[PDB]
């Protein structure tokens, strides 16, 4: 197989994924969707992680739902997603406790702060998680590359 | 990973209230 979905990696570990697969994600998923906006593919909304395709290369695709759209609302259902993702198998009364700027990050994705508004503003924020800012599009690829091997090992 | 009890308004609530 080529392909997972994040639903898939989630039920197979049965547990959350970790921050770093989140940034992961979150930038490797809006570099796909710049590149599909770049070709005016249609946009759609992620209404759950079953839509979330993580592939053998690490490249991370967004699959249109088996049933107007905003670019900031599929940041927004997106950074849903995320959360969903890191909070995965948690009662309802807990909470994961998030390092602050993957909070901050989450925060303004999902517009549920008390400011992104492109795939770009998105990817500029993983980007300066990491010590050098230019190794992201490695170090990102890298990271779901390894998420991928080791769910196909389970 | 460090598990707390859900802070009223914090982010799990916020989300929560989204969907």
């Amino acid at each position: 197989r080529d392909a997972l979905s994040l639903e898939e990696i989630l039920r197979l570990y049965n547990q959350p994924i970790n921050e770093e697969q989140a940034w992961a994600v979150c930038y490797q998923c809006c570099g796909s969707l710049r590149a599909a906006a770049r070709r005016r593919q249609p946009r759609h909304r992620v209404r759950s992680a079953a839509q979330i395709r993580v592939w053998r290369d690490g490249a991370v695709t967004l699959a249109p739902a088996a049933d107007q759209c905003m670019e900031t609302e599929v940041i927004e259902s997106l950074g849903i997603i995320i959360y969903k993702a890191l909070d995965y198998g948690l009662k309802e009364n807990e909470e994961r406790e998030l390092s602050p700027p993957l909070e901050q990050l989450i925060d303004h994705m999902a517009n549920t702060v008390e400011a992104i508004r492109s795939y770009r503003d998105v990817m500029k924020l993983c980007a300066a998680h990491l010590p050098t800012e230019s190794d992201a599009p490695n170090h990102y690829q890298a990271v779901c590359r390894a998420l991928f091997a080791e769910t196909m090992e389970l | 990973y460090k598990i707390k009890p859900r802070h009223d308004s914090g982010i799990k609530a916020k989300i929560s209230m989204k969907t």
